[PDB]
RNA sequence: UAGGAUAGGGGCCUACCAUGGUGGUGACGGGUGACGGAGAAUUAGGGUUCGAUUCCGGAGAGGGAGCCUGAGAAACGGCUAC
RNA sequence: CGCGGUAAUUCCAGCUCCAAUAGCGUAUAUUUAAGUUGUUGCAGUUAAAAAGCUCGUAGUUGGACCUUGGGCCGGCCGGCAUCGCGCUCCUAGCCUUAAUUGGCCGGGUCGUGUUUCCGGCAUCGUUACUUUGAAGAAAUUAGAGUGCUCAAAGCAAGCCAUCGCUCUGGAUACAUUAGCAUGGGAUAACAUCAUAGGAUUCCGGUCCUAUUGUGUUGGCCUUCGGGAUCGGAGUAAUGAUUAAUAGGGACAGUCGGGGGCAUUCGUAUUUCAUAGUCAGAGGUGAAAUUCUUGGAUUUAUGAAAGACGAACAACUGCGAAAGCAUUUGCCAAGGAUGUUUUCAUUAAUCAAGAACGAAAGUUGGGGGCUCGAAGACGAUCAGAUACCGUCCUAGUCUCAACCAUAAACGAUGCCGACCAGGGAUCGGCGGAUGUUGCUUAUAGGACUCCGCCGGCACCUUAUGAGAAAUCAAAGUCUUUGGGUUCCGGGGGGAGUAUGGUCGCAAGGCUGAAACUUAAAGGAAUUGA
């Protein structure tokens, strides 16, 4: 049903390359338009929308992996007695290395980077 | 009665439609909705999703609209809203 | 996994019950079982709900029983894909003792023990009606 | 890569040349009345166990190496040596 | 397993009987039984048996759209019509204009050579599976046929005019991994058009190839067909499928006794100084060691020291687990929840391998208040080395290091779907012109609610499992086969010996066998 309902009574077209295409070459912060802006516009972005050619999106599950890795890091050059934050630390890192399998098999560049990416941005 | 689904199973009442999940529903729809709420300020008045999540405000008036919560958005004050969106 | 025992395991427990259905999601190796439990006439009627916009696939029962003797006695799972145990036309386990039929995907498609049989024509077995 | 050899390709060996090959899908190593097979016993079936045996293919013929003759034997009821 | 301690159906003889019978005992190996090897076809709450925990690979396993679905006739099968691609040629299905040619003829009538015309389908991205067929030793084995006289078996044999020969055989199956070839196109993968290097009727120029034509042979190509190459212009739904009761990530307000660091507080206990004052105190069931004008015990006030967070604190929380309660700040973190945000199969679970991992012991500092193995003391005690009393070292505490184990427990793998009623409470969300609130008013928030995601669990029945006790999981395994992994496979020996491995050390981890022996063990029930 509801899919239907999207797309006859947005709008597709001039309204949403204006809106969204503008934010996230200001960057990224998809989220942010669904949350504001004049919802029928927004109503048809999951239900007509690929993703425009972008910078970050496919790199921002490994960009945020990295960056959240590095803080817990510096948190663990400070007392050993965070066995909790260590296992967290363990755990996230070994999710980290999911997300660049998953994201390495549809396009180029990745494959050599990524591996050397992690803890150098 | 006797009951694992309903006599007239099409139809279910929307509180056991508020049992099952989202995604597990039998007509899945958001349950979350667009509404336009409504501001003295301004003279238009302004299409804003159910669940804010950003601190909105309106338009032309920079009267506020309302604050995020957990859930669906908890209005500030004295305003008033009419659930419709196109 | 692959869906399909648990249909039929659900199947069981559920005419104990003495429940009219119980419905659930459904995939396309238990798209098979129900049309296969039409023709042996387990079911007089099914109907596949939403399988049109939403997440899933699904399909409400209606299933016999709720008359007196339960139709389907017993069906339960042998085995379902990603392993090799495999029977031949000629290699024929059963169970039952004729009154059932053995699940069979043939090279065709799914169909009866008896069709698969005549054609000369192995598969691998999905359950085990009685 | 080349050559000599032999019926012939062949690391087959040998020169020069490069630095490889192969492994958790268990390689490499050890053990085994461990010959292999067709087959046998016994199991409803599925299997398990066995295969010295008038057959089939190979190995050896006291242990080892080396060789003559001849279509063909690295023979052993041939030789030659220890 | 048991019998024989003097009327032994268990011995030793006799009798009689049983029972296989030209055969029967006995031993060892082996198959069955034994689902004790669990593919078929296992168990792990408590009997033998989930690894402390998580990450996580090799390895297994893994969602859906997916030229598929439908309709007609003919007799499930054959052949058709939509949404059953295509070309060279081969092979090739019938007929029309019947024409060169032949016979007719007020007919272009008909057939053949020949133009048009179609069945029937080789090659044109990989497989696995399955099909059919070949290739497929005899024997053996199953087995056709047959009086080897029967028969085991063997491949012979049966009929005659039995003195003038007649004929049938010597089948077929098995031939098991794999390999070949053919058919199928379901199910599973590799795989696959978005930076398009895609298809193509358009056409060039460049450039190669040489048979026809050319008598023949030799040097050099025009036209031309087909390649190769580089550009220009054209056509089309032109060129990315959803967004798993699969997973991640973004974002929002939260939640928690999560972590760390800084920080702050409380009294207690101990000690000290100052104070006061006069017999007990430690201790217990009863005593004593031990401490008491070296006026204790007690009392108050400060300070120091070190520890800890009562009652509150819960069939309640969070964290991977081990574990975690004063305040406050900062710093990053994690789950649940909400989400028409995003990616689009990234997933599931695991040998190996990696991280963390109570206590004790420890390596060195800080630090030693409290308590407190050993020891040393008093009773009790034949012994008492203990419980019990008293002294008290290591240690307890903290920090950087080791370590790797626990009844590290839910004695219950992880993950997923399903099968059953009900009320609490923890968290978030939604709906109430409810209450309290009074927040200007409200929204919130605490309270009452109903609905609800995800919880810790209880309750009562349990359809059902189980040996029972019990259990909404120990169900959905005899209805025997959901995915994955680990472990057990009688009791002891023995979790040791030995070797390898590791550890600072203790010792851990990995882990037998000889030999013994018929029960070890569980739950319930009845006695004592």
């Amino acid at each position: 049903a509801d899919v239907e309902e999207m797309i006859m009574k947005a709008a597709k077209k001039g309204q949403m390359p204006s809106q969204i295409g503008v934010v996230l070459r200001d960057q990224h912060g998809i989220p942010l338009v669904k949350s504001v802006t004049g919802s029928k516009i927004l109503r048809i972005l999951k239900a007509h929308g690929l993703a425009p050619e972008i910078p970050e999106d496919l790199y921002f599950l490994i960009k945020k992996a990295v960056a959240i890795r590095k803080h817990l890091e510096r948190n663990r050059k400070d007392k050993d007695s965070k066995f909790r934050l260590i296992l967290v630390e363990s755990r996230i890192h070994r999710l980290a290395r999911y997300y660049k399998r998953t994201k390495k098999l549809p396009p180029t560049w990745k494959y050599e980077s990524t591996t050397a990416s992690t803890l150098v941005a | 009665m006797v009951l694992s689904n309903d006599i007239d199973l099409l139809n279910p009442p929307a509180e056991l439609e508020k049992l099952k999940h989202k995604k597990k529903r039998l007509v899945q729809s958001p349950n979350s909705f667009f509404m336009d709420v409504k501001c003295q300020g301004c003279f238009n008045i302004t299409t804003v999703f159910s669940h804010s999540q950003t601190v909105v405000v309106c338009p032309g008036c920079q009267t506020v609209l309302c604050q995020p919560t957990g859930g669906k958005a908890r209005l500030t004050e004295g305003c008033s809203f009419r659930r419709k969106g196109d | 996994m692959v869906r399909v025992s648990v249909l039929n395991d659900a199947l069981k427990t559920m005419y104990n019950a003495e429940k009219r259905g119980k419905r659930q999601v459904l995939i396309r190796p238990s798209s098979k079982v129900i049309i296969k439990f039409l023709i042996v006439m387990q079911k007089h009627g099914y109907i596949g709900e939403f399988e049109f916009v939403d997440d899933h696939r699904s399909g409400k029962i209606v299933v016999e029983l709720n008359g007196r003797l339960n139709k389907c006695g017993v069906i339960s799972p042998r085995f379902d894909v990603g392993v090799k145990e495999i029977e031949s036309w000629t290699a024929r386990l059963l169970p039952s003792r004729q009154f059932g039929y053995i699940v069979l995907t043939t090279s065709a498609g799914i169909m009866d023990h008896e069709e698969a049989r005549r054609k000369n024509v192995g598969g691998k077995v999905l359950g085990f009606f009685y």
